[PDB]
């Protein structure tokens, strides 16, 4: 309890986050409205707390002193003040759109490591996840106003703060999840649902995982070097039940083939078992099978409770692990969970400097400040704007 | 060459019907009776019930145009010359708009009946009709060269569509047609819908719709402009209360759905 207060009362960076949920240097209904909750290490949990100002936000934060605290939507009156409301008066107006992507739900083609733990040689599984919504955001979406978030273990969470992306209501925002869920069951006994010739958002895609299916998976990762996990998943993506067949049959006699080597002997089999008139359309089904693997393998997997409700409420940036101990830090695709601060080592160095500016959490901190400078300028472009059409 | 060279309410009612369907957008004028009131409200409440039940029961459009088609001809005609046919549709939208403004439950009830109800008759109108009632509505195609330079992508995104919604399994004649086909450009927020079934592609927070989709947009500017109606029949209630005559016609109309 004492590590936290002090990591309050020192490091956490209070004015940046009130410029970026406020939305502007001096208060208003974005900061004051706006609901967070806070968890405590006696099991407690706090919802509908709001703040006027930025010293409102430092002060209250240190004084209850939580494990952590977490945002939500802005709301048409102070959430502070809900005792004075029927439960029916309280509503939101808007919430920054957030995703969240967890490292767990790749175990089903992961080997090094498994569960919530994590090294960089999986971490590239987000990097990529990242890489492909960072493309959908800018390109489909048009947004620019966003930034990726450390969960502090297992998981990264993208904050977009664009005031279009902010006023979604909750169906859109179960919308625009659809759009970017291209892997909507999890489960490895059937080939993808997707249909074909591919959305542009699907082949970009692809064409964006395809110099990484390789060195991630077959090599890697390497997960079907055991037998019966490439039976269980790589062969029910494929579309023939001979060529399945001939497969397990072929790799029950002759076990231990690597991801590599099973990836090529279904090109092999399949070249020996469909020659004639046939052979082009089903070389072209095989194909097919192949290109959605990449996407079921590589393609971004998401959390679906952060995104569908504007109600919903998240870990804050700059928050402490209660397990591990990490920051969760800003971060970007060149990220690994090796390279994050933790509270202890942050205590350490701001005893020896005091200076928050010679920790290792500065760089993230400038990642943070310059993505609330950029987030400022174009608020303000966009009220000019607005200004000038109404003018 | 050789050259040669109320009433106001009927030709309102013209006008109005010139179209074949309405948003309902004018106030009504002169009289009808009681009991044409009663009666015209009871035969649009029977058809959206008929409507609010089938889609209870999970019925696509199919089954109920097969379903609500052979009901206009006895409660509420469509696609006819009568005054008194377009007097009663007109006169019973807006009487139950007087029924079902009064709560939030009954409100988007009558909203999505009667949203389903213009979705049907427009349906049923010829294409040269659908046009000259969405140009009456005052409702951005891109340019050619726009269309040219994405057009790999938006042949991708309706390849399929073309293919099962207007059965063009043949390339060619799916080629042929996206050749003679235009494409509007909105905001995604707007299609929100057809975004998250991948219908739509987006470029930089816009939306590329072909002409052949977009009756969404239609319908949803209808349920919203109603919506807003039904908010504004809801504050003026009170002049309602003037006539007492009226007020166990419209419980009763709204106890069917209560």
């Amino acid at each position: 309890s004492s590590d936290m207060e002090y990591y309050y009362k020192s490091l956490y960076p209070f004015k940046h986050i009130f410029n970026w949920l406020n939305h502007s240097p001096k208060p208003s209904r974005d900061m004051i409205n706006r609901e967070f909750a806070m968890a405590f290490r006696s099991g407690a949990y706090k919802r509908y707390n709001s703040f006027n100002s930025v010293q409102d936000f430092k002060a209250q934060i240190e004084k209850a002193n939580p494990d952590r605290f977490e945002i939500g939507a802005i709301y048409n009156k102070p959430p502070r003040e809900r005792d004075t409301l029927l439960k029916s008066e309280l509503k939101a107006l808007e919430k920054e759109l957030v995703f969240d992507i967890d490292m767990d739900d790749y175990d089903a083609f992961r080997t090094c490591c498994s569960g919530a733990q994590v090294c960089s040689k999986c971490w590239k599984f987000i990097s990529l996840a990242m890489k492909i919504t960072n493309t959908a955001l800018r390109e489909d979406f048009g947004y620019k106003d966003f930034i990726w978030v450390f969960s502090g273990r297992r998981g990264a969470h993208c904050w977009v703060s664009d005031k279009r992306a902010r006023a979604l209501t909750d169906v859109q925002r179960r919308n625009v999840l659809d759009y970017v869920n291209v892997i909507r069951d999890r489960n490895t006994d059937k080939r993808l649902a997707l249909k074909r010739p591919y959305h542009p958002h699907l082949a970009r895609s692809l064409e964006q995982l395809k110099p990484f299916f390789v060195s991630i998976m077959l090599e890697e990762q390497n997960p079907w070097e055991d037998d019966q996990h490439a039976i269980q998943t790589l062969l029910p993506a494929l579309y023939d039940k001979q060529l399945i067949d001939s497969l397990k049959k072929y790799w029950l006699d002759n076990p231990r083939r690597s991801s590599k080597e099973k990836w090529n002997d279904i090109d092999q089999i399949a070249t020996s078992l469909f020659k004639g008139p046939k052979q082009d359309s089903h070389i072209i089904k095989l194909r097919e099978c192949k290109e959605d693997l990449v996407l079921m393998t590589l393609y971004p997997k998401l959390d679906v409770e952060v995104t569908k409700q504007t109600i919903h409420l998240l870990k804050a940036p700059f928050c402490i692990h209660p397990a591990t101990g990490n920051v969760c830090v800003p971060i970007d695709e060149s990220f690994a969970p090796e390279k994050a601060p933790k509270l202890i080592d942050l205590q350490t160095e701001m005893e020896k400097n005091n200076d928050v500016s010679l920790t290792a959490l500065q760089p993230f901190i400038n990642q943070f400040q310059a993505y609330v400078s950029s987030l400022l300028k174009n608020e303000l472009g966009s009220v000019k704007r607005e200004r000038e059409d109404d003018d | 060459m050789f050259r040669q060279s109320s009433e106001e309410e009927k030709k309102l009612y013209a006008r109005l019907y010139e179209s074949k369907l309405s948003f309902y957008d004018l106030p009504p004028q002169g009289e009808i009776t009681l009991e044409q009131f009663e009666i015209w409200a009871i035969d649009r409440l029977k058809i959206l019930l008929e409507i609010e039940s089938c889609l209870s029961r999970n019925k696509s459009i199919k089954e109920i145009e097969t379903i609500i088609k052979p009901q206009f001809q006895k409660l509420l005609p469509f696609n006819t010359e009568s005054l008194e046919d377009r007097k009663k549709d007109y006169y019973s939208h807006f009487i139950l708009r007087l029924c079902f403004c009064r709560s939030k439950e009954l409100r988007e009830k009558f909203v999505r009946a009667e949203t389903f109800l213009f979705k049907i008759r427009f349906n049923m109108l010829t294409s040269t009709d659908q046009t000259k009632f969405v140009q009456s509505l005052d409702l951005q195609f891109i340019s050619n060269e726009e269309k040219a330079e994405l057009s790999h992508q938006l042949y991708q995104t309706v390849s399929a569509s073309l293919q099962f919604q207007l059965n063009l399994n043949e390339e060619h004649q799916r080629k042929q047609y996206f050749q003679q086909e235009k494409f509007i450009k909105l905001p995604f927020e707007n299609v929100i819908e057809l975004v998250g079934n991948r219908l739509v592609f987006l470029k930089d927070g816009y939306a590329y719709l072909p002409q052949f989709q977009q009756l969404n947009l239609l319908s949803n500017e209808f349920a919203s402009k109603l919506n807003q109606e039904l908010i504004k029949t809801y504050q003026y209630l009170p002049r309602l209360n003037e006539d007492d005559r009226l007020l166990p016609i419209l419980n009763h109309l709204s106890s069917g759905y209560t």
